[PDB]
């Protein structure tokens, strides 16, 4: 029970380790070497095994280096000489790297499990309720700091500090978050009826009364004339086409002024619509919504693609079932009837775009959606 | 019942965990109460403010060179091609409530961070706080200073601006291409191509908001942990020795005053962000390789590197079919500067022989040669900074631009020598003044002797007085000496009533003798502890 | 010298604080309250002072919240009612915030300096050279861990682990940095002489032999027709104009194919050139470089704007001195002579563009720079 | 396409459907409507510095 | 960290004009463009992003 002032000089390594364990509350029981018998060849085999694993790690690391420095990387277009090499370029990087470090780890684990001595050291756990001396002394220190400071006697300081900190906190937090906060109902989008909110307005909202908004088909042409006017004859019974609100002013994408209006049209969340050609045989099964009875042009029905529930496009269309399916959460809308949801999470019918043909027969929206078209929100149905 | 709640929470904490002893150690840790030891806290607090404002800034900043026409609110820049980085910086300035203030306080916090790091470096260097126990602390602090400089560089380079863009073009691109064997390769690796490569600002944004701040945070953690556990050094004093820390405990006084100091530093930085305009990028059009400005300076912490660029005399070497431009000269100069700064404590100990465990600071006067060298280095740094500013100095103070350039060139070898000599002699003369005070007492008003007409200053001895008038000289103990009876027990008892009206005489007397008792009690306690340590 | 098993119960707060200091090596000397005399009105005055500071902080924090939420923020065009309010909006935010937190800090400091008791606590510093018991026990623990592990006895494992770790680190570092490393001298920029490296080529490098590259002036028009052909008559003696390498193919910015070529022209680091008209009287002071004697078209000299030292534009042209000054580092190049640096860090002359007039009299480049034009680098002057 | 569709579903629809403040949270996260020009920069900050910190 | 060294967060529209042929001339954001650049035009970038995910 003494700190060994001069005994440490002659204390051996084992004695010093035991002393350290004792000081730390750790008793090392059965710290025994793995190979007590010397000269055995099983020891040599295990040595060689761990050496082989480490050498495999090193060889695989060198392989990673050489492959990374010298391998036919870089994309190869398709069916091209070198495409096979490219396809397994990255797999080779990962294989070499992972094999190298995994082999190093396996060698380390084997060394621990085969050569490092086995110990069952047990540590004294002093958890919970520090001794009463420590507890009471900490409590005394904190209480002396509090009372000596003379607080909880200067009511004016106690209240003034609280008021000041609270006011500063509130100024600071409001001034932090206020940059982010934006009124979702600031009228910004222009419209024939004056500026309206973004949620109310879409790309189909007539900017000025009587505006022509063609149901332009989005050809995949990379950049130039991405949206092209459309005609009813283009679709055939049981056909679906994704159309967008194209204006004559939003000409082809050749100009810089254009190709920004067109990009806006393409990126409009509420812009894309699906035009469906109801089969004339099944035209008699169509039920129509209140105020949407004349929206369809003959056998053409234009429904918003944006799913009424969370706003994913409802792009999937099943003909001879007339079901507009949404891939995000498997909601089906009965296109025959007004596009009311007959399955899945969606509970509101897809908004129906009024459509018609202008002069020359090109399809044009005959108005705007009589309801907000995206997914629902608090300020809706009024 | 807040007292009951606090007691129950303490018991629950001490049952789940056992932090009683550790927390008591932390609360009882004593920190010296010298003002100069708050200089590092200034830098720490500016760093904290930088983090807090940088998070807000990253919530609104978009790093990209993707060209866009502004089409914002700022009329003077409408329809002009600009990078999305500049566009979003303008959006922060104008189209976010308080974004201009947040970015201005962020930049002011960056400037204060650099300035307080410099002041803290001066404090530790001149006081000898880098000696045996803390050379590692000095080293990591030097790395921290370098990281702070370069992060400020990347930070004011983040919003692609005309000024910051031309600064980047000069420093980064030119000096990188200059490096002989790997310069062009470094340039291409950093920019992913030629200078205006379309990954520069995203890379700088990453380096500036995540990578360099992470390293700086880790190094500040190491720094503060080292200061915490290698107990803070202290100046020589009455009860202060190499094996004790005289000051105040962490909990009651030091914690309160450090928190209040952090509040006041935040207030200073907020006031600056409000009243002083910092980096008004809107006046600075978007970066274009052709557009320029006359100023073209970096922040003050890189102004010394820029001044080195300006002053170094256009010496280029042309090996066999190659070039070694003047940029490599400055690159090597910066390398030397950083190497010497990092390795000074080891250089100091190699030169002097000091391998002793030093826990008592040295007065800069008491260490002349180091004080002279530090003064020489500060003079060189100031000369380089004003050389970088020589353009505006020449413009406003009517001096020829060539005259300022050559003043810098000559003075970068003359002014360091002058300042070294002056500082060395000044330190020795401060020592001489201290010894004059020790051997003669403090000075006071003059008196004319009664019999004859001699004039004597009527000094005041600081120690035991010999049987005759002259006192027994005291031994210098490394602590400052009071050279004014002002600061001693003389003329210090104004009526304690108020500014406009007095208080009752009984109250005044009670208060004044209570203060007298308290101060003499403090003096006696320190004296007794000093006597106890050796006696 | 005992842990006070049961005396802690009756130990007072002061005794417990002293015990904690003793345990931690801290002796609190002269812990004295600031106001030993009770009932004095100086104490009340100081109380009110700190209260006033904290209340000023709180009022300023409330002012920050009120101004932030309710103030004419938002940029106001030049010379418009509300410009003054906008200009002093951000200053008011900063003033209120800073004053609030500064006043709170001042109140806290005053409380510490006036009410919290004064102490000269002295802590025993145990720095340096942990006691020999701890040192020797740590050394024994580490040495027992090393030797018991049987390392420094399995030579094969010792070397194999080193090889494996070194190879893995090499591979990993190389794979980390090879993504960044790029060849600066990969021929990428097309040219009449085949693909060349970027540094050699600028916007003035003829893409095909005999290509016409007009010295187009960059009108500040926002986006459309930014670069327009140029004529010698447009400049007058003692005039400088920044010109760019414009091609007929690089037509106005109306199209989307254009306005990317034009953006590339504008953003070319080595593209911008300064065309300066040397006065006829001063034309006799001109000294010409080797291979650049015929570059000037009469009294028109075209020098790269990029400073030869670190590449900042050297735009500051001074006539009646004919000195092209760079603002970045104050280097003057003598335009009269070949644009050689006669002051400042620069040591190489600015590259001189060969210029002439094509059909219709428009200024065109009569070739390419005979030297790399940007700032110098290792692979230069050969 | 995949991850942006996931964002449109969850972050936009769920956020904007919340009764009292749903649209207000949506507009303050996206700097306006769903395809607001700051969403990915904000997520980049959140994902490389803020949340990992 | 490696990915941030190469990623550019932005919705700023750009035509790819990169190396991946099946997406050339298609309007895309800078985020997508630089993710494609990591995948294709940066050595080991595909591996790094894949092991990251
Ligand atoms: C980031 C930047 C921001 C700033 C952060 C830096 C702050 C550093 C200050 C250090 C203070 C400190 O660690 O004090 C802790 C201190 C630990 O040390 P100690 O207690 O004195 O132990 C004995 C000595 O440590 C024994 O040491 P010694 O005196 O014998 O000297 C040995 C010393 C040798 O000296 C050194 O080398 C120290 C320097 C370390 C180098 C770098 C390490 C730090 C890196 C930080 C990176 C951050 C990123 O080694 C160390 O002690 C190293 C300790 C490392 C901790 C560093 C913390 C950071 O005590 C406590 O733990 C008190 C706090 C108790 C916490 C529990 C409270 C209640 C629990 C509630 C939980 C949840 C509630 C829900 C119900
Ligand atoms: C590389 C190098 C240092 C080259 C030399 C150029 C240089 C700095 C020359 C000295 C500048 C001066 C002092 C000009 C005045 C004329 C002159 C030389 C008089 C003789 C000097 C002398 C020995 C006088 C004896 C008494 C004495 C010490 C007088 C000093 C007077 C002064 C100016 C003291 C302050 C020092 C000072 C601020 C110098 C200018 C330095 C800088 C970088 C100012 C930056 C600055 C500027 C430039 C603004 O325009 C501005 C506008 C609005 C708000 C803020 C600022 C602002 O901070
Ligand atoms: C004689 C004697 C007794 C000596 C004592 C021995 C001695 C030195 C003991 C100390 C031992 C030391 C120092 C050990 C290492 C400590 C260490 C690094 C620990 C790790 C720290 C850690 C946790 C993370 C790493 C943090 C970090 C980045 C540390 C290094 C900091 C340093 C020195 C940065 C230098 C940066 C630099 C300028 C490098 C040169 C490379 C060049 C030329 C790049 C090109 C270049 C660029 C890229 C610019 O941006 C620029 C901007 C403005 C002007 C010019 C340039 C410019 O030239
Ligand atoms: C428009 C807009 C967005 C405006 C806002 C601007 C913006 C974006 C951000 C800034 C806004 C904010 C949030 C401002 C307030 C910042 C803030 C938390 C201030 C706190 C200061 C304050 C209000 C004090 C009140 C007075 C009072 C009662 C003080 C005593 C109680 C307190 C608060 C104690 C705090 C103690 C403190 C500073 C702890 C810091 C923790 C850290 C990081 C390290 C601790 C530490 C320190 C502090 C050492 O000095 C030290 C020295 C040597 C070795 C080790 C250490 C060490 O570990
Ligand atoms: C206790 C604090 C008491 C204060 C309550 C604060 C909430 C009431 C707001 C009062 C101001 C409203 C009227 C005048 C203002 C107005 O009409 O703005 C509106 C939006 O109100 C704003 O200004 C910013 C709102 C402030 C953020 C508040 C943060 C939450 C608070 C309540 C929690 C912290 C308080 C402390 C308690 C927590 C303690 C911690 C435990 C709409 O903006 P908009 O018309 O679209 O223009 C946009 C510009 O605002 C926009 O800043 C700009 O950045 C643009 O993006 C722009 O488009
Ligand atoms: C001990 C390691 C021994 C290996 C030494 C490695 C250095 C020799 C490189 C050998 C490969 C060169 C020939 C084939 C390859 C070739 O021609 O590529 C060149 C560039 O070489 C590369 O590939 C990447 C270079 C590798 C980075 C090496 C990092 C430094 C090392 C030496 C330090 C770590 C080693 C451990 C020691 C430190 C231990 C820590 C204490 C040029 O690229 P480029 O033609 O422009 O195409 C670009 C594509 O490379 C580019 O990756 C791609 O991303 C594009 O951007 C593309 O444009
Ligand atoms: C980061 C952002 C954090 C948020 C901070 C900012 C939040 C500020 C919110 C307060 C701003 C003012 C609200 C504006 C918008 C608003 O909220 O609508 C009001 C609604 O008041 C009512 O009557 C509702 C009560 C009556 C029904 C009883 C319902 C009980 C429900 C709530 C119980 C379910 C709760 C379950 C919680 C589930 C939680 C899920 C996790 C009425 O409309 P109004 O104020 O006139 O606004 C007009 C627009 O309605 C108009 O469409 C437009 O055209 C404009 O004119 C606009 O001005
Ligand atoms: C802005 C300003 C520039 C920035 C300035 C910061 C850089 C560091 C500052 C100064 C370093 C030079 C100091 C002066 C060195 C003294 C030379 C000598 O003669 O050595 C005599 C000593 C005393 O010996 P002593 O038994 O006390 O007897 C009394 C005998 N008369 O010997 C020794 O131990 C030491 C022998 C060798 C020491 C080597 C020190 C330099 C190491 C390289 C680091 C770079 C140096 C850069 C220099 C600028
Ligand atoms: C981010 C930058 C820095 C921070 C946050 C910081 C913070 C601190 C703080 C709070 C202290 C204790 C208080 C004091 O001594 O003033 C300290 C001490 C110290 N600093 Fe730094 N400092 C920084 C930069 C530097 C630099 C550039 C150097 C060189 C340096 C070297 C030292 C040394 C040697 C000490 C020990 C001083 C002592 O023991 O009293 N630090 N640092
Ligand atoms: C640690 C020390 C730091 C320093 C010295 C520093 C310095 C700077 C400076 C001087 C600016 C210029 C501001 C302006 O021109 O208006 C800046 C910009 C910026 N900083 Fe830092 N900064 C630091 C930390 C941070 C951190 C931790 C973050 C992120 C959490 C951050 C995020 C930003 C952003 C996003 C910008 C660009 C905003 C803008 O262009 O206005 N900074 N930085
Ligand atoms: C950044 C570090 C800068 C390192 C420069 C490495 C120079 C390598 C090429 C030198 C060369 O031979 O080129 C031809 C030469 C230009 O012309 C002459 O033959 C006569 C020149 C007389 C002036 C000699 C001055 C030498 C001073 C340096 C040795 C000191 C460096 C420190
Ligand atoms: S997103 Fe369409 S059903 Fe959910
Ligand atoms: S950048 Fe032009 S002279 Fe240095």
């Amino acid at each position: 029970g003494q700190p060994t002032d001069a005994e440490l000089a002659e204390m051996s390594r084992e004695e010093l380790v035991k002393l350290g364990g004792k000081i730390d509350g750790v008793e090392t029981i059965f710290k025994e070497p793995r190979w007590p018998v010397p000269g055995t060849k099983a020891e040599k085999r295990t040595e060689r095994l761990v050496a082989y694993w480490l050498m495999l790690g090193g060889l695989s690391g060198l392989a990673l280096l050489l492959v990374f420095l010298f391998w036919p990387w870089e994309y190869q277009p398709f069916g091209s000489e070198g495409e096979f090499l490219y396809s397994l370029a990255t797999p080779l990087y990962g294989l070499t790297f992972g094999l190298s470090i995994l082999s190093i780890g396996i060698g380390a684990v084997l060394f621990q499990k085969k050569f490092i001595p086995e110990e069952i050291s047990v540590q004294d756990r002093h958890d919970g309720r520090s001794p009463e001396v420590h507890r009471k002394t900490v409590a005394a220190n904190l209480t002396d700091a509090l009372e000596g400071s003379t607080l909880k006697r200067r009511k004016v300081i106690g209240l003034s500090l609280g008021i000041g900190l609270g006011a500063f906190g509130a100024g600071t937090l409001v001034a932090f978050i206020g940059g982010l906060i934006k009124n979702p109902w600031k009228p910004v989008v222009p419209t024939a009826e004056g500026k309206k909110a973004v949620l109310w307005t879409s790309g189909w909202t007539p900017r000025f009364k009587g505006e022509t908004i063609y149901l332009a088909r989005a050809t995949g042409r990379p950049g130039e004339s991405p949206f092209v006017k459309m005609r009813p004859e283009d679709i055939d019974a049981g056909g679906m086409e994704t159309v967008f609100p194209w204006r004559e002013s939003d000409g082809d994408g050749t100009t810089v002024e254009s190709e920004h209006k067109l990009t806006e049209i393409a990126m409009g969340v509420r812009n894309p619509v699906m035009l469906i050609r109801i089969k004339p045989a099944d035209m008699h099964r169509v039920i129509k919504r209140k105020g949407q009875e004349s929206f369809n042009f003959g056998e053409l029905f234009a429904y918003t693609k944006v799913c009424s529930h969370l706003g994913c496009p409802s792009s999937l269309y099943e003909q001879q079932t007339y079901r507009i399916l949404c891939p995000c959460h498997q909601s089906q809308f009965d296109a025959l009837e007004f596009a009311k949801p007959i399955f899945g999470p969606a509970a509101r019918a897809l908004a129906q775009l009024p459509i018609t043909i202008d002069e020359d027969g090109y399809l044009v929206a005959n108005g705007d959606f009589v309801e907000p078209v995206g997914p629902a929100f608090w300020e809706r149905k009024s | 019942d807040f007292a009951k709640l606090a007691a129950a929470q303490g018991d629950a904490i001490d049952s789940r965990y056992h932090p009683s002893a550790a927390v008591r150690r932390q609360l009882n840790k004593v920190f010296p109460t010298h003002w100069s030891f708050l200089l590092g806290e200034i830098a720490l607090y500016s760093f904290i403010i930088l983090l807090l404002t940088g998070v807000w800034l990253t919530l609104f900043f978009d790093p990209s060179m993707a060209h866009v026409t502004y089409d914002g609110v700022y009329q003077p820049l409408r329809g002009v091609q600009m990078s999305r980085a500049y566009e979003t910086a303008l959006d922060i300035s104008f189209e976010v409530r308080g974004g201009l203030f947040v970015r201005q306080v962020h930049h002011w916090a960056a400037l204060m961070f650099a300035a307080s790091i410099m002041v803290h470096l001066a404090r530790i260097f001149f006081t000898g706080a880098f000696r045996r126990p803390r050379e590692a602390n000095w080293v990591i602090g030097s790395l921290l200073l370098i990281l702070a400089m370069f992060e400020g560089f990347f930070g004011y380079s983040l919003p692609d601006d005309l000024l910051s863009g031309t600064g980047i073009r000069a420093a980064l691109s030119g000096i990188t291409m200059g490096i002989p064997v790997i310069g062009t390769w470094m340039h291409w690796a950093l920019f992913g191509g030629d200078f205006p490569g379309e990954i520069l600002i995203p890379r700088l944004y990453a380096l500036h908001i995540l990578l360099i701040p992470g390293i700086i945070l880790a190094l500040i953690g190491a720094h503060l942990a080292l200061v915490w556990f290698q107990k803070h050094t202290q100046f020589p004093g009455p009860g202060r020795t190499e094996t004790n820390v005289v000051g105040v405990r962490v909990m009651p006084v030091f914690a309160v005053k450090s928190g209040a100091f952090f509040a006041m530093i935040t207030g200073v930085l907020g006031l600056m962000g409000g009243l002083l305009t910092i980096n008004p990028i809107w006046n600075l059009g978007p970066y274009k390789p052709s557009q320029v400005s006359a100023g073209s300076q970096p922040d003050f912490y890189m102004m010394w590197t820029d001044g080195l660029i300006r002053l170094w005399p256009a010496w280029e070497f042309y090996p066999f079919g190659h070039t070694i431009p003047q940029g490599v000269w400055v690159a090597v100069g910066m390398g030397l500067v950083f190497a010497l700064l990092i390795a000074y404590p080891f250089i100091e100990k190699k030169v002097t022989g000091d391998d002793a465990h030093h826990n008592l600071l040295q007065r800069p006067r008491d260490v002349p040669v180091r004080t002279a060298i530090g003064s020489m280095a500060i003079a060189l740094y100031l000369l380089l900074t004003f050389a970088c500013m020589n353009d505006i100095i020449a413009l406003k103070f009517h001096i020829s631009l060539n005259a300022t350039t050559w003043i810098g060139r000559i003075g970068m070898v003359v002014l360091p020598a002058i300042v070294y000599f002056v500082a060395y002699r000044w330190a020795i003369s401060l020592q001489r003044s201290d010894r004059e005070v020790l051997e003669h007492g403090v000075e006071t008003g003059i008196i004319k002797r009664l019999p004859h007409g001699a004039y004597v200053e009527l000094h005041q001895p600081l120690g035991p007085v010999d049987e005759h008038g002259h006192p027994i000289p005291l031994e210098y103990a490394g602590a400052p000496l009071p050279k004014r009876m002002n600061k001693l027990g003389s003329g210090g008892a104004p009526g304690t009533g108020s500014f406009l009206f007095p208080d009752p005489a009984v109250e005044h007397e009670a208060l004044t003798e209570a203060a007298h008792a308290s101060e003499h009690k403090s003096l006696t306690a320190l004296k007794e502890h000093q006597d106890r340590i050796h006696g």
